C-alpha cells in the first residue's frame, strides 16, 4: 500500500507528507532540539573548565528556524536525530572502520612451503593448531621466546585474534574449531561450495591486530604488526633458529608475497599507507558486508546494507574527515540509509526488472540501460514531486542525485548481471534528473557525472576499469561526496540477482564471516542504530590504565 | 695477515683466533654422535636431507667462476642449510662475539657468520656444518660455564653469574655437576632433552680464563689500555670522516 | 683526458680484450654500449598472452584471488598471437622503419616488446613502455575478436590489472625490469629499483655477465642521482672498472687463487699484497708488530679494495653455492681489511653498513627477504653507492636452489623475454667493445 | 657522590651491585611479579568471554627465570614494571602521540592579505578576536552558515581549540587573551626576546583538532580538518558570500601556503602522509619537548628530556608499531630514560666538557670529537664493568650502545656548540665500544653506525644534511631503533649549552607552550610515570555515548 | 648568512656562515659548469642573471640519453653549486653541510 517511507514521514512531522505548506520560525530554534540543548549545556561545561570558549548557538546563524527532523535508520524502528548517525558520536561507526582497518588476510601456502622445502620439517593439521594456539598468545603483544620481555595488558587487546579457513573440509574438521571459520556453518550450501571451490586447498589467516594499536597509529600498521607475530609463532611453533636465514622468508611471504590488504596505497595529493579507506576497492567493500550470507532471497536488502556501509565509511569518514573534516559530511551519507526512501526506490526498480525481463535476463546492451535507468529514476523524482515532506526532508539536491541514481543503477545492474551497464544507468539517471529540475546537486557534485557516460566503457590507462575494481582512488571518484558508497551497491546488485557468494575477492568475503569481529556486519544498518542509541560497546578504550 | 693492532694478551688472541695457521688448543672430546645430538638437525643414523639435486646431477650454465670456485661436499650434495649458535659471558669467555664472526670468515669456506651481543651463528651445508662445530665444541672456542650452544633464547652474556659460576640459560642446557666439577649438555641448541647427556668437561679455572679471553675490561686488560688498538680504531673513524666528505 | 687513469679490459674468461683504454671511454656518460642499456631497459616489455587469456576466461583480474562471476570471456588470444601482435605492433611504432620490436615467444605465449626511441626522446620518464604496450595489446585483443563495448573493460583488467584504483599495475600480465616512478625512494633512483633476480634472470646465472649488469646498472644511477659529479667521479669511474668489469682482471685472478680452498680472509691477504705490489699502498708507520698503511689515491684504493670485495663474495658464496652468506662476506670482508691495514673499507663504510642491515633484513622477522628480493632502491640496501648491490647479484647466480624466493619464483616471464636481448644478457662483451670503440675519443 | 643509577640498582637486587653472583630459576617464573599475575588472570578471562584462547604464560619459554626487574623513571621517585612503559599500556604515551598529531600551525597572514587586498574588508585585532570566537565555536565540529547541520556532541570533542600567538607584545595584548599563547608568560626573558624577533608581527594560528577524530582517523587528517573549520569560519566572520572565488584562496593559504605540519609525508615504501612520527624532524621533537623553557640552566637535564621524548615515540610507537608491531620495542627505549643511567653518563660528560674547555668553548673540530667521545665513552663501559648488576640491568647491548653514545655525543656538542661534531662523537662512540666488547647491538643494529662517520659530513644529495634536519626517513636511519630519540638529544644539546630558544622552528617551540594541552611537554619523564602508575587522564574517550 | 634552512620558519641557531656569493657569481657558476658539463663546448649552458643573483642552468643533454627520468637536472645543477661554493671560500668539512641544506633543503628526510 503506503510509499515505504511513509512512516518516516509522518514521524517527522505534524503535516500529512502530501501537504505543501508548513509553518516555520516559531519552533524555539534549537530549543526545540534534545540533543541540540544537551550540545548547548555541554558547550558551556567545556567552555569553562579550559578557559576558551567553544560551542555556542549564538555564534553564526540560528539553526531550528524548521523542524530539526528526526530519521529512521532503513530496516529499523529507531528514530534518532541526525547528530546521532555523526560518525563523532556513533561508537559503531567507529568500530566497524576499526575491524576494517585492523584486518589483513595473510596466506600459509608459502609458509608452509619454507618450512617442508628449505627447513625439511613436517607441516600436518596438529602443527598448525598447535601454530594458532602460539599466534594466539602472540599477536595481542605477547612473548614466546626471549626473557624478561614487557607485554600488553590482555583485556586492553581482548578484540585481537588470528583464524584460518580453508576449502578443505577434512582438514578444517582436524583444526581446533576456536580456530576456524567454518564456511559450511557460516554461508547457505550453494555459496558455501563456490566459496570453497576458490580457496581450494588453500589455508589463509584471517588476523585482527588490537582496535587500541590501530587508534594509536594507522592502517599501514596492521600487516606489519601481523607479520612480525606469525613471524615468532613459526619461529616458536616449528623449531627454526630465532633468527636464520628462512626466518626471513616468513617475513617476505607475511608482509608481501600472500598479503591481502584491505587498501592499498594512495598517491601523494592524498598520502596514505595501506588499510585506508581510499585504498578499499568497491567490490572489497561488497564483499567486506555480509549481508550477502543472510539476506539472500532479497537482494535489494543485500545491495542496499552494502549502500549503507559504504555510504558510511566512504562520505562520513573517508570524505568527511580523512580528506576534509568540521561538521562534515553525515546527512549527505544518511540519505542513503534512512527513512525506507532508497529502498522504496529499489524495491520499485526490481519489481520492474522483475515483472518486464526476470532478473538477469535483459540483453546487456544500451537499450536496457536507457529502459530502466530512466524508468526508475522517472519514478523517485515523482516521489520528492508528489510528497512535498520528502523533498525538505532529502533537502539538498545532492542527497536526491544519489538517492535515485543509486536506484536506477542497481535496478538495470538487476536486469543485465552486469555492473558495467548499472554504472552506465547511474550516469543516465543523474542527466535526466538535471534536466528534469534544473539542478542536480552541490557546485562539485557531477565532475564524474560528466566524465561518467565516456567512462563508463572507455579502456584507456587511467579510465578503463571494470566497477568492481574501481575505488575511491579511481581518478575521477577521488573527491565527491554521494557516490561512493552507491558505487559499491551497483556492485553488489548483479551479484546479488544472480545469487553470486562473493563480488570481487572470495577471501574477503569469509574473512568478515567471523562472529568474533565487534561490529555485526550481518545487519550494518542495526548496528548504526545501536551507535546511534549510544548502546554499542566498541575495542580500544582505555578505562583499565586511567582513573576511576 | 696481521689481522688485529695491539699489544695485549686480548689482541694476541684475537689475532690467534683469526689465524687459520694457530693450533686452536682442544680442551674436551665429543664424540661424532654427540655433535649431531647437540646441532639437533637430524638424529644419529638419519640420511641428510637436500634442498637440491646433486650438482652433479643438474645442468650449470657455462661460467668461469664456477669453473675455479670448489663447492663444499654439502654444496656438491644438495644438503638444507643448517646452523650453530653460540652466546659468550662478558665474564671472560674465551671467545667473543665479532672475534668468532672475524675468525670463522678466515678459517672457514662457504659461511654465513652473523653477529649480535647475546648470540653469534654460522650457517653452513649440513655435513660441512658438523666438521666445523666438532672444533667449535671441543676447542678454546669454548668454555662450558661461560659459553653457550643455543639456538633460542639466548639471554645471558650480560648477566651476572650464578653460584657455580655458569652462565645463565633460562632453558638451562647446560648442567654444572657439583660432584665432579664437570658440566653435562642435557638439551640440544634448541632445548630438547637428549635421551643422553654429553660431558662437555670442567670449567677453565679464574686464571685460565684470563689467558685466554677475548674481550677488554677494566678487572682484565681494559681497551683504553691497549693504545695501538685504539689508536687504529681512532684512525679509521678520521680516514672515513674525510672520505666522505672529499677524496 | 679529465682523468690520466687508464685500465685493461679482459672477457669472462679472463683473457686480454682490449688493453691501455682511458678510464672515461667506460663512463655512463660517454660510452655507447650503458646508453644501448639504458636505453633499451627502459623501453622493453615482457607481455604474457597466456596469462592475459587465463585471466579473461576465469574473471580473475585485478590481483590475488580476486574474480568477478559472470564476467568471463574466452578468447582465443595465443592461438591469434601473429596477427594481435602485429595489430599491437602498428599501434606502437611511429614510423614503419624504426626501432620497434615485436617478437612472439613460447609458441606465442609470450610477446617481448621494445617500443620505439622517439617516443622516450619526448617523454619525462619511461612509463611510455608498459603504457603504450598495454594499450595496444588491449586495442588489438579488442579488434581480433570484435569484442563488445559492454566487455573491452575486461581485457583492459586483465593487461593492466586493478590500476589507476591502485597506483601500482596490480594483478596486470606484462612485466618490465623498472618499476613505477612513484616507488622512487628518491629522485634519481629509477635503474636502481631493479630487482636483482631480474638481473639474474636476465644473465642466465652467469657470475660474471650478472655483476656487471648490476655495476652498470647502479653506477649509471650514481650519475643520474649527481654522485659522480665533480669530487667523487673518478671513485665511481674505478669501482665501475674494478669491481664490474673485471678490470686488469683482478676480480678474475682473486677468484682463481683462492677458488679450490680459499675463505674471505684469504681473500684479503691477496688484495692487500696485490695493492702493496702495484704501489696503490704502502707502509705509513710501523706500531708494536703491525703495519700501518696509507695512500695517496684513495679511490684507487677503494677500487682494488671493491675487486676483492666481489672476489670474496665469488669464493665464499661460490663455495657454499648458497647466496645468503653475501650479507656476511658483505660485511666481514669489509671489517677485517680495516684491521689488516688501518685503512677505510669500501665506500668508506657504506658497504659495511649495508651489509649489517642487509644481513638483519635476511635473517630476522621484520622484513627484507632473501637476497634476490634485494635493490638499489630497498630501503636496506640503498646506502652504498654501487659497491654492494653487484656482489648480491653474483652471490644469487651462484645459488644452486636453496632459495625459495628465486629468480625461477619471482623473475620467470623477465628470464623469458629480457633474455634474448644480447646487450643485457652478455652486458660485459657490449661495454668492452664500445670502450675499445671510443678510446681515441676521449 | 654514588652515581645517579645506585639507588636504583639497589631496589632491583638484593645483592650489591658489584657483585657479580647471584641466584636464578627459583623465584616462581612469573608468579614473581603482580603485573604478570594481573596478565594471567585477565588472559583467562578474555578467552573466557570469547572463546578463543589468548594470553598463557605457558607457550613458549618461561619468563621470570631471572629477576623480572622494576625500573627507575629518570628524574622521579616512581619505580614501574617495564610492562606500565608499554605505550600500548600507558596513556600518558598514547596521548603524547594524540597531541602531536592532531596539531598544525596555520599562518593568518596571507589570509588577512587576501581579506584587505581582494575582499577589500579590514583586519583588526578585534576582528581577529570575532574570528578567533567563530573558530572555537566550529573547529571541534560544530556549524555557522547553514539550516539543518547536525554537529560533534562538544564534551567529546573537548580538546580541540584554536590559539594564535605573535611576535608583536602590543598586538598580542589586544587579542582577548583566552585565545592567546603569551610568549612573555611562557618563556624565560632572554628565550621570549629571541622567540619574539624570530616571529616578528607575523601572527599565527595553533590549531589541535578533536583526539577522538585523530584516533578515528590519521595525522593527514590535521590539516584538512583545521582547513575547514577556518574556512567556515573566515566566512562567518568577514561576511564572505558562503562560497566565493576568495574562499579558495583561503583554502589554499590554510592547506598549502603558510600551514606547518609536524610531520612531512614518507616514501611509498613506508606509505604515510603527513603528521606521522617518520617525518617529524629531529630538531622538530626537540623543539615540541618543552624542558628548554622551563629547565634552561640545566641543558643535560633538557636534552635528557628530549631523548625521552624521541625514544618513547621513535622507537616505541614509531619503530614499534607502525613500523612493526606485537610486543615490540619498550625495553630498547627505557634504557634511554630509567634508572638515571643515561644522566649519570652525560652528567660525566658535561663536568668533564665545563672543565676543560668550557662549555661551547673547544674548537669545532675532529681533535675535540675524539677526546670527548673517547673520554665519555669509555666512562659509560667503565661503569657496566664495575657494576655487574647494571649490566644485568640494561642487558642488550644495543640499549648500551645507545645510552653511552647518546652521552657521548650530547657530551661532544656541548663542548663544540654544534650538533654536526656532537653526531660524529655518537659514531666514533660506536665503533671504540665495538672494538672493546666484541659486541655492539643487535644484528641490524649498525647499519648506520658503519655509514655514520662518512655520512656526517657529507654534502652529497641523500647523504648530506645538518643533524637538526635528519630525522627517521633520513635513509640511513629509517629502519632502527635505539638511535632516532638519541639523535634528537644531540640535536638540542648544543642548543641547551648555547642556551638559544628552539633547536631548528620557533613556531614549533611556542605551539607547544600551551596549558591547554592534554600532556604536559615541560615533564615528559614525570608524566611517563604518571601514565604507568594508571594516574593519566586522556582525550578521545567514547565514555559519553557507550553503555553505563 | 641567517641560517635559515629547511623550510618555512626554519633557522638553526650557531650556524651562520657569511659567504659573498652574489659578489662572487662569475667564479662560483664556472666553477659549477665545470662539474655540470661532459665535455668542454656541449651544450651545458650556465648564465647569470639579475646581477649574479640568479642563474639560468641547462645539463647537457647526454646526461639524460643515460637517465631513466629528469632529476638529474636538479641533482646534478644542486651539486655542483654546493661543490663549487665550498671551493670557493675553503668551507671546512665541518660547515659544508650547511652550503649543502642552502641549496637543496630537507631533502632526503624530506
Ligand atoms: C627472534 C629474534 C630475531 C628477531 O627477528 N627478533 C627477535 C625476537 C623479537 C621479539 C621477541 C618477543 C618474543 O619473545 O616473543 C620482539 C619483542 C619483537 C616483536 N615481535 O614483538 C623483539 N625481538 Ni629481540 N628484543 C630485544 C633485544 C634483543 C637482544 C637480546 C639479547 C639478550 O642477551 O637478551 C637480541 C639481539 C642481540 O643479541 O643483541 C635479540 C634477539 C632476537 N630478537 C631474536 C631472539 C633471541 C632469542 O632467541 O632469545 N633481541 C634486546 O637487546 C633488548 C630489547 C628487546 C626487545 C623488547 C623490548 O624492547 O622491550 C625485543 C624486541
Ligand atoms: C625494511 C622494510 O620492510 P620490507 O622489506 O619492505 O618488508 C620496512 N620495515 C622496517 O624498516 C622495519 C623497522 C622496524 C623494525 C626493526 C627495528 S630495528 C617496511 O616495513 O617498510
Ligand atoms: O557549496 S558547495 O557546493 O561549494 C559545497 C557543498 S557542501
Ligand atoms: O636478533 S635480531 O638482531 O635479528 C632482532 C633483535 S630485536
Ligand atoms: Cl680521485
Ligand atoms: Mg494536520
Ligand atoms: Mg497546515
Ligand atoms: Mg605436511
Ligand atoms: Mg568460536
Ligand atoms: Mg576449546
Ligand atoms: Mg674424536
Ligand atoms: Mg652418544
Ligand atoms: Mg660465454
Ligand atoms: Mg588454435
Ligand atoms: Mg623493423
Ligand atoms: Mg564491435
Ligand atoms: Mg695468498
Ligand atoms: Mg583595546
Ligand atoms: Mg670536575
Ligand atoms: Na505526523
Ligand atoms: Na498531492
Ligand atoms: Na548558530
Ligand atoms: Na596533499
Ligand atoms: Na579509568
Ligand atoms: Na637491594
Ligand atoms: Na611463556
Ligand atoms: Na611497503
Ligand atoms: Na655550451
Ligand atoms: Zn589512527
Amino acid at each position: 500500500a503506503d510509499k515505504l517511507f511513509i512512516n518516516a514521514l509522518k514521524k517527522k512531522f505534524e503535516e500529512s507528507p502530501e501537504e505543501k505548506k508548513t509553518t516555520f520560525y516559531t519552533l524555539g530554534g534549537w530549543k526545540q532540539s534534545e540533543r541540540k540543548t544537551e550540545f548547548v549545556n555541554a558547550g558551556k561545561e567545556v567552555a569553562a573548565k579550559r578557559g576558551i570558549p567553544q560551542y555556542n548557538p549564538d555564534i553564526g546563524t540560528p539553526l531550528g528556524q524548521r523542524v530539526l527532523m528526526p530519521y529512521q535508520v532503513s530496516t529499523t524502528d529507531t528514530y534518532v536525530e541526525g547528530d546521532d548517525l555523526h560518525f563523532v558520536n556513533n561508537a559503531a561507526m567507529q568500530q566497524m572502520w576499526d575491524d576494517i582497518r585492523r584486518t589483513v588476510i595473510v596466506g600459509l601456502n608459502h609458509a608452509h612451503a619454507v618450512i617442508e622445502k628449505r627447513l625439511g620439517k613436517e607441516v600436518t593439521p596438529e602443527t598448525i593448531t598447535h601454530y594458532l594456539e602460539t599466534v594466539n598468545h602472540a599477536m595481542p603483544g605477547a612473548a614466546v621466546v626471549q626473557e624478561h620481555m614487557v607485554e600488553t595488558h590482555p583485556a586492553l587487546v581482548a578484540d585481537s585474534y588470528v583464524k584460518v579457513f580453508t576449502g578443505n573440509d577434512e582438514i578444517a574438521d582436524e583444526i581446533d574449531p576456536a580456530f576456524v571459520i567454518d564456511i559450511n556453518k557460516q554461508f547457505p550450501e550453494d555459496q558455501a561450495e563456490t566459496l570453497k571451490a576458490e580457496v581450494g586447498d588453500g589455508i589463509w589467516q584471517v588476523v585482527r591486530i588490537p582496535t587500541i594499536v590501530s587508534r594509536t597509529c594507522d592502517g599501514a600498521t596492521t600487516s606489519r604488526w601481523s607479520a612480525m607475530q606469525i613471524g615468532m609463532s613459526m619461529i616458536s611453533a616449528y623449531k627454526q633458529a630465532a633468527g636464520e636465514a628462512a626466518t626471513g622468508d616468513f617475513a617476505y611471504a607475511a608482509k608481501h608475497a600472500e598479503v591481502i590488504h584491505m587498501g592499498t596505497y594512495l598517491p601523494v595529493r592524498r598520502a596514505r599507507g595501506e588499510n585506508e579507506p581510499g585504498g578499499v576497492p568497491f567490490g572489497y567493500l561488497a564483499d567486506i558486508c555480509q549481508s550477502s550470507r543472510v539476506n539472500y532471497e532479497d537482494p535489494v536488502r543485500v545491495s542496499l546494507d552494502v549502500v549503507a556501509t559504504g555510504a558510511m565509511l566512504y562520505d562520513q569518514i573517508w570524505l568527511g574527515s580523512y580528506m576534509s573534516g568540521g561538521v562534515g559530511f553525515t546527512q549527505y551519507a544518511t540519505a542513503a540509509y534512512t527513512d525506507n526512501i532508497l529502498d522504496d526506490f529499489t524495491y520499485f526498480g526490481k519489481e520492474y526488472v522483475e515483472d518486464k525481463y526476470g532478473l538477469c535476463e535483459a540483453p546487456n546492451n544500451m537499450d536496457t540501460v536507457l529502459d530502466v535507468a530512466t524508468e526508475v529514476t522517472f519514478y523517485g523524482l515523482e516521489q520528492y514531486e508528489e510528497y512535498p515532506a520528502l523533498l525538505e526532508d532529502q533537502f539538498g539536491g545532492s542527497q536526491r542525485a544519489a538517492v535515485v541514481a543509486a536506484a536506477a543503477g542497481c535496478s538495470t545492474a538487476f536486469a543485465t548481471g552486469n555492473a558495467q551497464t548499472g554504472l552506465s544507468g547511474w550516469y543516465l539517471s543523474m542527466y535526466l534528473h538535471k534536466e528534469q529540475h534544473s539542478r542536480l546537486g552541490f557546485y562539485g557534485y557531477d565532475l564524474q557525472d560528466q566524465c561518467g557516460a565516456s567512462n563508463v566503457f572507455s579502456i584507456r590507462g587511467d579510465e578503463g576499469l571494470p566497477l568492481e575494481l574501481r575505488g575511491p582512488n579511481y581518478p575521477n571518484y577521488a573527491m565527491n561526496v554521494g557516490h561512493q558508497g552507491e558505487y559499491a551497491g551497483i556492485s553488489q546488485a548483479p551479484h546479488a540477482a544472480r545469487g553470486d557468494a562473493f563480488v570481487f575477492n572470495p577471501l574477503v568475503k569469509i574473512a568478515f564471516a567471523d562472529d568474533n569481529l565487534v561490529f555485526d556486519f550481518t545487519n550494518v544498518r542495526g548496528e548504526f542504530a545501536k551507535g546511534a542509541l549510544r548502546e554499542f560497546e566498541p575495542a580500544g578504550e582505555r578505562a583499565l590504565i586511567t582513573p576511576a | 695477515a696481521q689481522y688485529y693492532p695491539g699489544t695485549t694478551k686480548v689482541a694476541q688472541n684475537r689475532r690467534n683466533f683469526c689465524n687459520p695457521e694457530y693450533e686452536l688448543e682442544k680442551l674436551r672430546e665429543i664424540s661424532d654422535e654427540d655433535v649431531v645430538k647437540i646441532l639437533g638437525h637430524r638424529a644419529p643414523g638419519e640420511e641428510y636431507p637436500s634442498v637440491h639435486p646433486p650438482l652433479e646431477e643438474m645442468d650449470e650454465p657455462e661460467d668461469a667462476i664456477r669453473e675455479m670456485v670448489e663447492p663444499i661436499d654439502g654444496a656438491k650434495a644438495g644438503d638444507r642449510v643448517r646452523y650453530i649458535q653460540f652466546t659468550d659471558s662478558m665474564y671472560f669467555a674465551p671467545a667473543q662475539p665479532y672475534v668468532r664472526s672475524r675468525a670463522y670468515l678466515c678459517r672457514y669456506r662457504g659461511a654465513d657468520a652473523g653477529t649480535l651481543s647475546g648470540r653469534q651463528i654460522i650457517e653452513t651445508r649440513e655435513r660441512d656444518l658438523e666438521k666445523i662445530s666438532k672444533e667449535l665444541l671441543e676447542t678454546e672456542f669454548f668454555d662450558p660455564a661461560r659459553s653457550g650452544v643455543r639456538g633460542k633464547s639466548v639471554h645471558g652474556h650480560s648477566l651476572r653469574l650464578d653460584e657455580d659460576g655458569m652462565m645463565f640459560d633460562m632453558l638451562r642446557r647446560q648442567i654444572y655437576n657439583k660432584d665432579t666439577g664437570r658440566v653435562e649438555m642435557v638439551k640440544n641448541q634448541i632445548g630438547d632433552e637428549l635421551d643422553e647427556p654429553v660431558d662437555l668437561g670442567e670449567p677453565l679455572d679464574e686464571e685460565t680464563l684470563m689467558e685466554k679471553t677475548t674481550i677488554y675490561r677494566v678487572d682484565g686488560e681494559a681497551y683504553r689500555d691497549d693504545v695501538e688498538a685504539v689508536e687504529i680504531m681512532q684512525r679509521i673513524h678520521v680516514l672515513r670522516s674525510q672520505g666522505g666528505f672529499n677524496l | 683526458a679529465k682523468f690520466e687513469d687508464k685500465v685493461d679490459l679482459y672477457d669472462d674468461r679472463g683473457n686480454l680484450v682490449e688493453e691501455q683504454v682511458p678510464l672515461e671511454a667506460l663512463s655512463p656518460l660517454r660510452n655507447p654500449a650503458i646508453k644501448s642499456i639504458v636505453q633499451g631497459i627502459k623501453r622493453t616489455v615482457a607481455v604474457n598472452l597466456e596469462g592475459i587469456e587465463n585471466a579473461l576466461k576465469t574473471a580473475k583480474v585485478g590481483g590475488p584471488a580476486c574474480k568477478i562471476m559472470g564476467r568471463e570471456l574466452d578468447l582465443d588470444i595465443v592461438g591469434n598471437a601473429e596477427s594481435i601482435a602485429a595489430a599491437a605492433k602498428e599501434m606502437i611504432q611511429v614510423t614503419e622503419d624504426d626501432d620497434t620490436n615485436v617478437e612472439l615467444l613460447g609458441g606465442g605465449k609470450r610477446a617481448l616488446v621494445q617500443v620505439p626511441s622517439a617516443r622516450f626522446d619526448v617523454a619525462a620518464e619511461y612509463s611510455a613502455a608498459p603504457l603504450v604496450t598495454a594499450t595496444a595489446f588491449v586495442q588489438a585483443i579488442i579488434n581480433e575478436f570484435d569484442v563488445s563495448m559492454y566487455d573491452a573493460n575486461m581485457v583492459k583488467a586483465a593487461v593492466l590489472g586493478r590500476y589507476p584504483q591502485s597506483v601500482e599495475y596490480m594483478g596486470a600480465n606484462i612485466a618490465t625490469m623498472l618499476d613505477i616512478p612513484q616507488k622512487l625512494e628518491g629522485p634519481g633512483y629509477a635503474l636502481r629499483n631493479i630487482m636483482v633476480n631480474h638481473v639474474v634472470a636476465a644473465t642466465l646465472k652467469n657470475t660474471l655477465q650478472a655483476a656487471a649488469l648490476s655495476t652498470i646498472l647502479e653506477q649509471t644511477a650514481m650519475f643520474e642521482m649527481g654522485d659522480a659529479v665533480g669530487a667523487f667521479e673518478r671513485m665511481h669511474l674505478l669501482g665501475l672498472a674494478y669491481q664490474g668489469m673485471n678490470a686488469d682482471n683482478l676480480v678474475f685472478d682473486l677468484v682463481k687463487a683462492n677458488g679450490k680452498e680459499g675463505t674471505v680472509g684469504s681473500v684479503i691477504a691477496d688484495l692487500v699484497e696485490r695493492a702493496l705490489e702495484d704501489g696503490v699502498i704502502k707502509v705509513e708507520k710501523e706500531l708494536t708488530d703491525y703495519k700501518v698503511y696509507g695512500t695517496d689515491d684513495l679511490a684507487m684504493w677503494n677500487a682494488y679494495a671493491a675487486a676483492g670485495l666481489m672476489a670474496a663474495t665469488m669464493v665464499n658464496q661460490g663455495a657454499a653455492r648458497a647466496a645468503q652468506g653475501v650479507s656476511s662476506t658483505l660485511l666481514y670482508y669489509n671489517d677485517l681489511i680495516e684491521f689488516e691495514t688501518g685503512l677505510p673499507s669500501v665506500d668508506f663504510g657504506k658497504v659495511e653498513g649495508t651489509a649489517v642491515g642487509f644481513s638483519f633484513f635476511s635473517h630476522s622477522i621484520y622484513g627484507g627477504g632473501g637476497p634476490g628480493i634485494f635493490n638499489g632502491n630497498h630501503i636496506v640496501t640503498r646506502h652504498s653507492k654501487g659497491f654492494a648491490i653487484p656482489c648480491v647479484a653474483a652471490a644469487m647466480a651462484l645459488d644452486a636452489g636453496t632459495q625459495m624466493f628465486s629468480p625461477e619464483a619471482t623473475s620467470g616471464l623477465i628470464k623469458e623475454v629480457f633474455s634474448q636481448v644480447d646487450e643485457f644478457r652478455e652486458p660485459l662483451k657490449y661495454v668492452v667493445e664500445a670502450a675499445a670503440e671510443i678510446k681515441n675519443e676521449i
